[PDB]
């Protein structure tokens, strides 16, 4: 993924997936392995709200 | 040590000091009921006094720049 | 003749030491003026307040303690 | 020892080790560092604002301990500037690859890793070295006077830096000669200003009461000489022993002029109180001189040692331009200058202040520093928490780059370059975090050069700061630094061999 | 003139000294979470209960303290928000300094 | 303001007015620590802006 | 209580009393005598006859007793 | 707690405050005209108001 | 421990807005938890990073809904 951005011509390389058969790294477009967007967004927006409230306690001593 | 009202005093002198530049306007501590220190007849080495301000002043900045002592602490019994 | 345990009462020790060899008198003045400038150190330092810049400031008052105490200066036979 | 067993336990005990040496001496980097005061036995506390002076009074007993104290002795031998360096770099890289020991990486991944960072740095700062050798060196020597500046920037003495600065690079333009700390001895005297301080082609000493009992010397005689005795000279059987005595005192009196020696080295007493038996000579003597003295003496032109009874020699009274012996600050002081070959310098450490010797040690050794390896090296670059920067940062690119194990390695390495900066900082006083998201911003888009100011704690290109490290000397340290890592992590196990 | 009270007595300084002491503790302890970009407070009960917030005057209810003058601070942080309903917080804080300045 | 006004108080209550308004300063030092940056830099920019 | 001087007072009082001022006495604002009724320092008659025949009626019931004998401590 | 939602909020909360109280002639606001549920879970930004 | 009792009711929230990531949300979280204890033991003041992570947050969003 470092080519994807690097590079402004590799800009077909951003889906190398996790064939779990193998485990090796693979396109995964084509292999077609798919998240929703809805899924991934709001995952990410949960992840990040739970980690504020959590840092955002401390009123103990232990 | 002696007991009067420090602060008061020191408002006083300090004032008296402001309208009359003079080393020998200070606290009367054998209660002569004069703050002149000059006609008490108290006279000190000029040399003396720069040198404790000077030592005083340098122990103290050596001591702000040092933070480490190494202890034990085993509590032996 | 104290049971001096920390470095820094050692040091106190040897600053009371060359002021009483350097003068002999006034031996009472540094030990307090740097008792009454920790003082304040230590609030400032409470403040966050770190020590280089609080030395520094220490010396520039020293200086002008110096010059003052030059200035009141009086000298007889 | 806890769990102290073959495999990574023992690594991880080496490592807890090295984090603890070097929190000893973590907080002494660089000129405005606070000092450590830690009892040593019988109570003889030493200031010393050098953190490889803190090494040498250490208290080592783990193996990693003493296995990075040697690497910080032989860095110290090969320069003397920088030491905290080498072993703080050293410790964060130790740190920093600790939570990956855990996991199963192999150590010797951990090698591989940092011996191809460690080209790459190399290759990294040969690339972006720049050479300012040729601007204005033998002639116009003001770029010199500026580079030592810097050792006391802003700082009460900053008045008088300028002249001092000055006469210390005349002094070492003639005596660039490899210099170190015992080839140019300062001497510290009280009284007068600190302006008209200045530094004699020799050397200086006083007459104590066990140094010289002699007065009124002839100054204003051009050929000294050192004559080295390792006698005495000061002053029914009881008369036997008086007159080995009476014929020894008479004996002792023959090497003056008859030997033709006008200054005598001796070991014993020389007594003040017998200056009317001294007086007959009409000759300098020094007693309990100090071995610096004896050796500065020697190199300069060259003293005769006697060892008979009445040894005599012809360099007796050699080869020595002129003798010097001159009153400073109301006290007769010695001056064995006036010689062919005075490679030395002595500064005349004027000044009211009695305690300022630690401020001057800190000052003007520095800036004889600055200028011997400003002289010395050609390619430097604008450091001072900048280069340190520009590595981490292309190392960090690079590590994107590259697919495989070492890739997180890499990018832990560069991470830990960004130490120097941090400690600079912090020992500055100012707020650690900030001054490093100014740099990271300011250094990757910015500039290349943009480093740490102490004076107004803040950023600046200091390319134009002119903050100069030589590059041959850090890349040595770099160099030292990824070795003694790799020592380190390469290891799984002590053995003990205690009684049998 | 010269010298007025000998002031022999001193111990009540010395336990009131003590008394500050222990109302600083209790306001060094409150003070981190005022403001917003104030941090929530550092205080873990005797027994166990525990609460999480960022007002104040909830943590003065969590405590279970001995010294008086702690209790009192509380009954003041209480009183404030029954009054008005804001800065209880900062009036604690308030407070231990001005104990301090006291001790000064 | 009890800064100055314990300037123009002159007396032994003098100073205890100025360690009541030293004392009271510290919720500005408070807002600002949790801000990281110098609070006795804040407090200075304040009074001085304050003055003017 | 307040700090002030004890002898110096009590002295000027005991004068003031000597000219025969029953109603001299001591100024917490300013340490020094004044008058009472002027100063607004009025005490019940009654209430101080009793707290100093009280008094004196205590220390009498005190001073009578000789001995105290103390049986076995219940704990 | 709500730091970034409490530009959010402010408008829907200060409607319900007038909701509960006569905004020109009530002197007092009653705390007690308003009820809470601690519903176990949930985010800020699921606010909801109920009117009964 | 209350903090997980949060961090699993988080997690029950998500499987009941969107279904599937909870194992995802929940490991994300925790290492974002660890992180921040380290970098706040790093002496950084805790408001920083929660400003930090918002924003990283509302740049991540963006850039998927770019990319
Ligand atoms: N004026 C300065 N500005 C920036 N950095 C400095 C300055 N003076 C010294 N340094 C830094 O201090 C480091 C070494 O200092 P120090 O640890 O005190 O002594 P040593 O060189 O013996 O290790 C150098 O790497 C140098 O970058
Ligand atoms: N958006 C803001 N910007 C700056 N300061 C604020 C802001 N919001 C609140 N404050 C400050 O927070 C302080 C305390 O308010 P608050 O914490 O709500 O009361 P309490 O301390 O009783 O809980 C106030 O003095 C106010 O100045
Ligand atoms: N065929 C596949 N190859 C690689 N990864 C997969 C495959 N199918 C699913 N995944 C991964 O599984 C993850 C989500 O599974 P998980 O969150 O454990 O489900 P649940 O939330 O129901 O427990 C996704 O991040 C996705 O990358």
């Amino acid at each position: 993924h470092n080519e994807a951005q690097v590079n402004p011509e590799r800009k077909n390389l951003k889906w190398i997936g996790l064939d779990l058969s193998n485990g090796k790294p693979r396109d995964n477009k084509q292999a077609g392995v798919f998240e929703p967007t809805i899924v991934k967004v709001k995952s990410l927006k949960f992840a990040t709200e739970a980690a504020i409230t959590i840092l955002r306690i401390d009123d103990l001593i232990k | 040590n002696s007991g009067m009202n420090p602060i008061q005093t020191m408002t006083e002198v300090r004032a008296r000091q402001v309208k009359e530049m003079n080393p020998a306007l200070g606290i009367d501590c054998l209660h002569k009921g004069t703050n002149d220190m000059k006609q008490q007849h108290v006279i000190e080495t000029l040399i003396g006094k720069k040198q404790q301000i000077s030592l005083a002043t340098q122990m103290v900045r050596m001591i702000l720049k040092i933070d480490d002592i190494r202890k034990p602490g085993e509590s032996e019994e | 003749m104290m049971d001096v345990d920390h470095q820094i009462a050692k040091l106190m020790v040897e600053l009371s030491k060359s002021q009483d060899d350097e003068i002999g008198d006034g031996t009472t003045g540094v030990v307090v003026l740097a008792g009454a400038l920790l003082e304040e150190a230590e609030q400032l330092l409470d403040r966050g307040i770190h020590p280089i810049r609080i030395a520094d400031g220490y010396e520039q008052a020293a200086r002008v303690a110096i010059e003052h105490l030059d200035k009141i200066s009086d000298s007889v036979l | 020892g806890t769990d102290s067993s073959q495999g990574i336990p023992q690594l991880v005990s080496n490592i807890s080790a090295c984090q603890v040496i070097a929190e000893a001496v973590r907080t002494t980097l660089g000129p405005r560092g606070m000092d450590k005061l830690i009892v040593d036995g019988r109570g003889k506390a030493t200031i010393s604002n050098d953190g490889a002076t803190i090494l040498k009074l250490l208290d080592v007993v783990h193996p990693a301990a003493k296995t990075l104290v040697d690497i910080a002795k032989s860095q110290d031998a090969e320069v003397g500037d920088g030491t905290t360096s080498v072993t703080l770099l050293a410790a964060e890289f130790l740190k920093q690859v600790k939570p990956y020991v855990e996991e199963g990486l192999h150590p010797q991944i951990i090698i591989r890793a940092f011996r191809t960072a460690t080209q790459l740095a190399v290759n990294k700062i040969k690339e972006i070295a720049v050479t300012v050798k040729k601007a204005d060196k033998v002639e116009q020597r003001k770029l010199l006077e500026k580079c030592a500046m810097t050792a006391l920037s802003s700082k009460l003495i900053s008045q008088q830096k300028a002249f001092f600065a000055k006469m210390v690079v005349d002094a070492v333009m003639m005596l660039d000669d490899l210099l170190q700390l015992k080839m140019i001895g300062i001497k510290k005297v009280q009284g007068g200003a600190l302006e008209d301080s200045q530094l004699v082609a020799g050397v200086a000493f006083k007459k104590t009461f066990s140094y010289a009992g002699f007065e009124m010397q002839p100054k204003k005689y051009h050929n000294p000489k050192i004559a080295l005795l390792n006698v005495e000279l000061e002053l029914e059987d009881y008369q036997a022993i008086v007159d080995a005595e009476w014929n020894i005192l008479y004996d002792k009196l023959e090497k003056i002029h008859h030997s033709g020696a006008k200054v005598v080295l001796s070991k014993l007493p020389i007594g003040d109180v017998a200056t009317q038996y001294f007086a007959d000579r009409d000759m300098f003597c020094a007693g309990r001189v100090p071995e610096e003295d004896l050796k500065r003496t020697m190199m300069a032109c060259g003293g005769s040692i006697q060892t008979s009874v009445n040894a005599l020699s012809a360099d007796v009274l050699g080869r020595c331009q002129v003798f010097e012996e001159t009153q400073i600050g109301g006290e007769r002081y010695n001056f064995f200058t006036g010689c062919p070959k005075a490679k030395t310098c002595t500064f005349i450490l004027r000044g009211g202040a009695e305690q300022f010797m630690e401020e001057t040690e800190r000052s003007l050794h520095d800036a004889i520093m600055i200028v011997r390896r400003a002289i010395k090296n050609d390619s430097v670059v604008a450091g001072g928490g900048a280069i340190e920067m520009e590595l981490s940062k292309y190392l960090r690119d690079y590590s994107r780059t590259i697919p495989g194990k070492q890739q997180l390695l890499i990018g832990a390495y560069a991470k830990a370059l960004e130490i120097i900066p941090r400690q600079l900082c912090d020992n500055a006083g100012f707020d650690a975090t900030n001054i490093l998201n100014k740099l990271r911003a300011r250094h990757a888009q910015g500039g290349t050069w943009y480093g740490v100011d102490i004076n107004n704690e803040d950023i600046a290109d200091n390319f134009e700061a002119f903050v100069w490290e030589p590059a041959m000397v850090r890349i040595n340290a770099l160099t030292a630094a990824s070795e003694a890592a790799c020592l380190i992590v390469s290891v799984d196990e002590t053995i003990k061999n205690p009684r049998s | 003139r010269g010298k007025g009270a000998y002031q022999d007595r001193d111990k009540p300084a010395q336990i009131r000294f003590s008394n500050i002491s222990a109302a600083k503790a209790v306001a060094d302890a409150i003070r981190t979470s005022l403001g917003p970009k104030g941090m929530d407070k550092m205080i873990q009960d005797g027994k166990g209960d525990v609460t999480i917030t960022n007002d104040g005057a909830t943590i003065l209810k969590q405590m279970q303290v001995l010294h008086p003058a702690a209790r009192m601070l509380v009954e003041l942080s209480k009183a404030q928000d029954i009054e008005a309903g804001d800065g209880t917080t900062s009036v604690v804080i308030i407070a231990g300094s001005l104990l301090d300045s006291c001790t000064k | 303001r009890l800064t100055e006004y314990s300037r123009t108080l002159s007396g032994m209550e003098s100073y205890c007015v100025r360690a009541f308004a030293d004392a009271m300063e510290v919720i500005p030092s408070t807002l600002a620590e949790n801000a990281g940056l110098n609070p006795i830099s804040t407090v200075t920019e304040l009074r001085n802006r304050h003055a003017q | 209580n307040a700090g002030y001087d004890s002898a110096d007072l009590v002295a000027q009082l005991r004068a003031a009393h000597s000219e025969g001022n029953t109603t001299a006495g001591l100024d917490m604002r300013e340490g020094t005598i004044g008058d009472m009724a002027i100063l607004g320092i009025t005490e019940s008659f009654q209430v101080k006859r009793q707290v100093l025949l009280s008094a004196a009626e205590a220390a009498e019931v005190i001073l009578r007793v000789d001995n105290i004998i103390k049986a076995a401590p219940r704990k | 707690v709500v730091s970034q939602y409490s530009s959010l909020l402010s408008p829907m909360s200060v409607n319900a405050v007038m909701k509960v109280i006569d905004p020109a002639t009530a002197t007092s606001v009653d705390l007690r005209d308003i009820k809470i549920v601690k519903k176990l879970g949930g985010t800020i930004d699921d606010c909801e108001l109920v009117e009964g | 421990h209350p903090a997980a009792k949060v961090l699993c009711e988080l997690a029950d929230l998500q499987d009941k807005e969107v279904g599937d990531g909870t194992t995802s949300v929940v490991i994300i979280a925790a290492e974002l938890l660890k992180n921040a204890d380290e970098l706040v033991k790093q002496k950084i003041h805790p408001t920083s990073v929660i400003s930090g992570y918002r924003l990283a947050c509302k740049e991540a969003v963006r850039y998927i809904n770019e990319n």
